[PDB]
């Protein structure tokens, strides 16, 4: 009941969706043959667990996923790794040839020869579901399969579910890490196209990531392997409240009424703590005073950004482990006399507080430190939208040349489209601007 | 005027009413099977108002049980005292309500609601003279406000002369789940100031002030909000269940306690509260218990009633105490605060006593105050009304759903006219 | 024998009638059983107890007595009682759900259904009847039967039996006791619409019972029981003429040309005398000058007033055990010169003087003490009127803010019964003013 | 897989193009014989690119040689390599082509286009995923010039949707002195820049300058300058060679690479060039590549990038090295280089990092610079072609075939636009 399908797009999607599955594994006790020796329940249940895993008569625990790409050497890996007798192979779904970074091929060209293939075996899931709750969609901006196929993706499942609701996970690009200098293109153009489907999109700044690890990890030059086992524990501290279940646990969608206020405005801040290598975690203990100040912090955002210019408009804590009511109140006593967190006039200023028991895990030969207690912080603040406009400008510079933009034109898209997208992202920003003005 | 026919819904609806349940039946010596266990026939007298006879001695709760999800129900079967309900006035959903008026109210409520009629219909038909009903819900979620004011609409529409009398719980941010609890708590004040006889505001404000100032807890907890509140139902229905110098019913409450159709909102109170650990085995006495029952900081809705006017106030003691006393204590009161009582309904102030006390306490009282103050009440949540609605945030998770803005225009101009009305006869 | 019917209407009317014919079948020696053993006369008679009592061929002595009320809780009590066996089924009349101290629920609401079976009930003792003389009714002012169902009765009592006399004993609503907000509100309405249809009306104010029970019974806390116990010896005092051989108001007629001038003024003061504690070991004996004197003290009076401020009309003192006129002369000539004791002028200062030889009965186990002698005063005197200014005074509080108005409205009475009912209790208040001050 | 055909037309495409299949086979581990006996399986993960699986676990290059005279073919079977080479794909003519450029296109080309077209069809057939084509050959003779062009228009109007890829020896009077060569150029430089997705410019002018000047060699044979080429084509070529996350196929090359159509030639540069003698007193370093490879004279077109402006920047590394180090190295130089940078294309440089050097080298730095610069290089031809054109000098050559003297106009207009295109380019601003 209140099951969750997992969709991974392109290879961001999919490598982190490797992350994430293996971590859930972790989590939950589940093998990578699948079998749950926790789970007195054979061929089925009602546990927590069963929102993400179903299971076979022969007590195999298989994610509620399908991984699509357009190409095969990232599934592959999925298909011969260690969690390959996970997943059925009608889960795993690839094309031949990519979208080249290309949004126009993603949506298009290439895309309109596997949507179908993906939406059925998408439907093979949803009938598994006796209360399908929704779609969560982990893909970048900046590939061509991760922009133009999902949008494509979730414009196809907005028509077969209705206002079923759709959750994004998405990569913003970094140059640190950038393959393609379109990214801003596909960014905008993506974002442009899934903003009527998506209900609520979590960005993961690439270049807060790599700055992250850089620093509390003491990470020379980290690999997108360093990445991917940082963002599945921030996915899995959000996840957490539906797998599993608690006295003071909160589901999402609770969360998701208070960080909504209107359509458009509706992607939240991520920060997480406490992130430290276990060299560092050897000395200290860090309580939840200290991890709760970590969250207000700008450096530990998982996009850049500056909330201390900006206004607050929801601001919900996470909490996981050894963690309970009276010192997360304490906690916040003094934030709020220590920090300068301005809300706007029209919402209350009030913490919204999960609590979920089950410490935290990290899967071996990891970066972080084994920790007692962690917490995830979901803000909705104006000044996310500075991650908008550094955006845009950089697809302003090359848009006023139209450099680059022949190799969509070719394949189909007309300038109408990237200026459309442009207006938009312009509206976005406005519309940010609006709701930080006090009222009358 | 025997039979009362309980509905619970929503999740704060349910658990309250379990606990409701719980309380009185160790009262009237009801084990959790529905055997009678006790050593007095005073407990008996009058259990059929809300118990119905099975075979066996058994006793039955007159109880229906709804939710838009099974979670709650659940917790309601496992947790003492389970195994005394019907199984089959357990009524739920699926799909749940997500803290949405709209969805509680107008949609996926109202796909539920004929079942629940089908066993409130059923329970009716089983009663030799039926008093009316009394429902617990929240105010501030979905499936006990939305659902709730739904399912009276109905029941008043099939059983027009009959009580509705509820006991509704007021949002709080300092006891808050989500933001739009303002909206629907708005939403709801305007169906109960429409559809009911008498409603209880029993109010999460207060009681975690009360959890926190009084009883010196650092970390209330819904456990401690809902013990007061259970302490409250006993003592508020004590002359119902039980005999005395007073054969009351709800009707004879609503003509006594109602001076005008629109002011039927009461704020409840109860003494002793004391916290650990000496006090608690110091003897307790009558003038204590009356000055601490008309005390501000114990009101179970915070309006500080030197504020407002008293328009009716009926007072419950239990236990064994010189009635004497209670006269004299009581007169006193007054005498001491006879500028708080409105002049113009003579002698508005009526006590009751009956000598069965509640389980763990030689003595205890209960106040139900119709007081001018509570405007204080309905003030607070219309500003947290307006600061939101006034730019429209979070409207989209009840236009979705197919509700326009009208419809809130409206319920926000009704409880203005309330408030302005409590008001009118604060001056008069 | 003229026989007369008692019909008593609510919960006070009920419980008091309990306690009104406890007390008759005392006096008479009449058993719970129903049977009579001093009644030679198998199966009839033409005894003055027959004016209350009817008899059947086994000797049963069953209360020419009707008891209604419009829910059950307070009649179950006289069935499954001590004195169960002296009434017969049809003589009870319950209902489902009462008036709710809602005037027009019990006038208008539940009255419409239940009042013509009230009636056929009284239509069969009446049929026994060889010569019925009138009803005796016991109401409260403040309840909503009591007032609402009883006007209604009176109304209908009026054209079934346009010819027969109709006596009221009423209680008077005091806080001290258990009134609800809106008894003022029942009083008026009920005092307006029965004004016409009642000869002679009895008023015992609660307030005033509750005092002489604590002042002379030395009861902390009066129940209904003890409060119900010392009305019914006024009662008894004020209708022994009527179940005993004697000539002063012999039938209820008489009650009328005694005591009521005026029809409107037709609420005479009760004032007894004494009240002994059954506690008290050592009583002396008092005289019949001082039972005399202590029936001008305002404490033994049944409604809290000044007789000194206001002028009589009537005046009938009514003795019980030993007694002789040669002492009720020198009493009267005593107290006539230490007293404020003005008559109107268009009146006789005189006063009526009934002695009936057999003493007061108490009930075994109640809270008085057997005394030899014992006086009712039965005086018409303009001083009652405070008891209605009282009412009227509270009456007008709620209704300038027309405060509970709509429990009334919505029962199907319109809102200007109130004001008519308002207008004719002004206007008793002025015949009162007229009759009684001299400017 | 994601499969490459490979094309190599006239003597200098002949002969780049057999050096560029022995080193791959080397770096790969395909002995002569076509049989694998490396170590490491980074060399088989993406063998399918260029090589095509038979029976007895032999690999042959999917490569299709093409010329109007049987020399060349033979050397070529008779050389290091030549048994490996599927023997139905050599087609060869006979009449030769004679330096002239119509004779390849027009004439005698013609008539031998269609043989080679067989063979495209048959090995693209076969392919799981055919993702273009690559083309050796010189634009200074008849055949690779003249043919050359002429089979990228058929493989063109067969597979619109594939990339085409050419690498394209620009001529130079110090390594030829055949004087048509200037005529040959424009006509090619006319056909690339409207049929081909993108183009490597190997110009024999600057393989000569590198030779004289930075390793001090007296007389530099072909051998010398076939020997920077196939490093060159080693190194442009490792990432669609190798697993790896940037460039990884020539469609996301050109989408990354080529902005606006007809800008699409590429500048090659290769480190480390260090004469005999200073090789054992130079340190080999990440500095020392990034500086270098970024360096006027290292570059494989005869120009100054400080002339001009990068419009995109392609780097890949070779061999153990530390990414934190060539990732600080690269923006050390774009910072210290900037205004040579159009700044309205953000983040216009990307890098790649291979573990696999190249033979010979602990390290190497490969350099594809696409910058307005390159005006310079076809300037050049410009120049010589109209000291050519204005007294006609051997026009007949070429009308003897039925070409009008328009077409040569044609084709010189054409690359005074494309100069025109780079130098607009190279002055636009954003502020
Ligand atoms: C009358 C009480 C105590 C008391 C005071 S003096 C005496 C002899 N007893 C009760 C009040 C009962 O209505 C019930 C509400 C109490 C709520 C508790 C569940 C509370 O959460 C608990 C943790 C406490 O703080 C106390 C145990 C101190 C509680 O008894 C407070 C109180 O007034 O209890
Ligand atoms: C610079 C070189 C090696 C080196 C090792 S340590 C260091 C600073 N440099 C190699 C690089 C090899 O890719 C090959 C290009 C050389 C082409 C030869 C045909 C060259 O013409 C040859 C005759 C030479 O000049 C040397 C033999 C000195 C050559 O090995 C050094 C050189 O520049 O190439
Ligand atoms: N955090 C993270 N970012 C990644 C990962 N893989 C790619 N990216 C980023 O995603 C962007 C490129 O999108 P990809 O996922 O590689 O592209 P794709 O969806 O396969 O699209 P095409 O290859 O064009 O069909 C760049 O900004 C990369 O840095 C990964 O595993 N983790
Ligand atoms: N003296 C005396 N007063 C009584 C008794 N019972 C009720 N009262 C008084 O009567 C008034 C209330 O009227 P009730 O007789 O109880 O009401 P009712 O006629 O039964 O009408 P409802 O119950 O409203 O339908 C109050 O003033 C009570 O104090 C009684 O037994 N004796
Ligand atoms: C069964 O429950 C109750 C029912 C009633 C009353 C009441 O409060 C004492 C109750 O117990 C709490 C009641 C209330 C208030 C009154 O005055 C405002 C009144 O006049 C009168 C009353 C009650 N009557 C008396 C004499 O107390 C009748 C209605
Ligand atoms: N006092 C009390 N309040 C509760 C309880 N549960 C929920 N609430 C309050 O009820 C509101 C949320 O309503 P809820 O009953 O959970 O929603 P529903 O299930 O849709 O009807 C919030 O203001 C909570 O503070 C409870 O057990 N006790
Ligand atoms: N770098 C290089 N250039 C060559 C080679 N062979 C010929 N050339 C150049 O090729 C041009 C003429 O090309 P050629 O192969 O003879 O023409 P074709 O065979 O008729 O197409 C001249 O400018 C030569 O400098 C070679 O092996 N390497
Ligand atoms: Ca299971
Ligand atoms: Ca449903
Ligand atoms: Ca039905
Ligand atoms: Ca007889
Ligand atoms: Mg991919
Ligand atoms: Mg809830
Ligand atoms: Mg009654
Ligand atoms: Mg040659």
């Amino acid at each position: 009941m209140r099951e969750c399908i997992s969709i991974h797009v392109g290879q961001a999607g999919v490598q982190i969706g490797n992350a994430c599955w293996e971590l859930y594994c972790l989590e939950h006790g589940i093998q990578p043959d699948g079998q749950m020796p926790s789970d007195k329940t054979i061929g089925g249940g009602d546990d927590s667990f069963n929102t993400f895993f179903s299971e076979t008569g022969a007590g195999k625990h298989v994610p509620r996923a399908v991984f699509v790409d357009l190409e095969p050497t990232v599934i592959d890996e999925v298909r011969t790794g260690t969690y390959r007798q996970l997943f059925h192979p009608e889960q795993l779904i690839t094309g031949k040839e990519d979208a080249a970074n290309n949004y126009a091929r993603g949506h298009y060209t290439i895309g309109k020869e596997i949507i179908d293939l993906v939406l059925d075996r998408i439907r093979k899931l949803a009938d598994q579901c006796t209360g399908l709750q929704g779609f969560l969609v982990f893909h970048s901006f900046g590939g061509g399969t991760g922009s133009g196929f999902t949008s494509l993706l979730m414009e196809r499942l907005s028509v077969d579910y209705g206002k079923k609701s759709k959750l994004e996970f998405s990569i913003y690009p970094a140059p640190q890490v950038s393959t393609a200098v379109v990214e801003p293109y596909n960014s905008i153009l993506t974002t442009h196209t899934t903003l009527e489907h998506s209900d609520c999109a979590f960005m993961v700044d690439n270049e807060a990531i790599y700055d992250i690890c850089r620093r509390n990890l003491d990470i020379e030059r980290p690999t997108y392997t360093n990445l991917n086992r940082l963002i599945s524990q921030i996915v899995s501290s959000i996840t957490a409240s539906l797998r599993f279940d608690g006295a003071l646990n909160v589901d999402l969608t609770e969360f998701q009424t208070n960080l909504v206020p209107y359509p458009r405005i509706h992607f939240p801040l991520a920060t997480y703590a406490p992130v430290i290598s276990a060299e560092k975690a050897y000395h200290e203990q860090l309580s939840v005073a200290e991890i709760t100040n970590a969250c207000f912090e700008p450096a530990n955002q998982m996009v850049k950004c500056d909330p201390r210019h900006g206004k607050y408009m929801a601001c919900c804590l996470l909490y996981r482990g050894d963690v309970v009511p009276k010192d997360v109140n304490a906690a916040i006593a003094t934030i709020k006399t220590k920090r300068s967190i301005q809300f706007v006039d029209w919402c209350p200023t009030g913490f919204k507080v999960g609590i979920n028991y089950q410490p935290p895990t990290v899967v071996p030969g990891g970066d972080l430190a084994k920790v007692q207690r962690a917490v995830c912080m979901l803000s909705n603040t104006t000044a996310i939208a500075e991650a908008w406009a550094r955006l845009d400008h950089k697809f302003d510079l090359m848009y006023a040349k139209r450099a680059f933009v022949h190799w969509y034109v070719g394949e189909g898209m007309e300038e109408g489209e990237f200026s459309e997208a442009r207006e938009d992202m312009a509206a976005l920003e406005k519309d940010y601007e609006e709701v930080g003005v006090d009222s009358v | 005027m025997r039979e009362i026919v309980h509905i619970q819904a929503g999740q704060c609806g349910n658990q309250i009413g379990a606990k409701f349940w719980e309380v009185i039946s160790d009262e009237h010596g009801i084990d959790p099977t529905g055997s009678y266990h006790g050593d007095s026939d005073l407990q008996l007298e009058r259990i059929n108002v809300y118990y119905n006879e099975a075979t066996g001695n058994k006793y039955v709760p007159r109880a229906i049980l709804v939710d838009l999800e099974p979670g709650t129900m659940d917790s309601v079967r496992s947790g003492p005292f389970g195994q005394i309900f019907r199984p089959d006035n357990f009524v739920f959903g699926q799909s749940g309500a997500g803290n949405n008026w709209a969805k509680g109210h107008y949609t996926e409520g109202a796909e539920l609601v004929d079942s629940v009629l089908d066993v409130v219909r059923k329970e009716s038909e089983s009663c030799d003279c039926l008093q009316g009903f009394q429902l617990t819900h929240s105010l501030g979620g979905g499936t006990g406000s939305g659902m709730g004011t739904l399912l009276i609409s109905k029941i008043r529409e099939e059983y027009p002369d009959r009580i509705m009398n509820t006991f509704s719980v007021m949002p709080s941010p300092k006891v808050s789940d989500t933001v739009v609890e303002p909206y629907n708590a708005t939403l709801s004040v305007h169906q109960l100031v429409e559809n009911t006889d008498e409603t209880y505001c029993i109010d999460n404000e207060a009681l975690y002030d009360i959890c926190f100032r009084t009883l010196k807890l650092t970390t209330p907890t819904y456990g401690d909000l809902n013990h007061l509140v259970s302490a409250t139902m006993s003592g508020v229905t004590t002359c119902l269940r039980f005999p005395g110098q007073l054969n009351a019913d709800l009707r004879k409450l609503a003509v006594n306690m109602v001076p005008f159709p629109r002011l039927h909102f009461f704020m409840p109170g109860f003494a002793p509260l004391t916290s650990r650990g000496s006090q608690q085995y110091r003897a307790l006495t009558v003038p204590e218990l009356t000055q601490q029952m008309f005390d501000s900081k114990n009101m179970m809705a915070a309006c500080d009633p030197r504020h407002g006017r008293y328009l009716t106030v009926a007072a419950i003691f239990r236990g064994r105490m010189s009635m004497k006393e209670v006269d004299e204590q009581m007169l006193n009161v007054q005498n001491k605060n006879s500028s708080y009582f409105v002049e113009w309904i003579p002698n508005n102030v009526k006590t009751a006593v009956c000598d069965i006390p509640p389980r763990g306490l030689k003595m205890s009282a209960t106040f139900i105050g119709n007081s001018t103050a509570i405007q204080e009440l309905f003030k607070r949540i219309s500003e947290q009304f307006t600061a939101m609605f006034r730019r429209k945030a979070f409207l989209h998770w009840y236009t979705g759903e197919g509700m326009d803005e009208m419809e809130f225009t409206e319920a926000e101009s009704n409880m203005n006219d309330l408030v302005s009305e409590y008001q009118q006869y604060q001056d008069a």
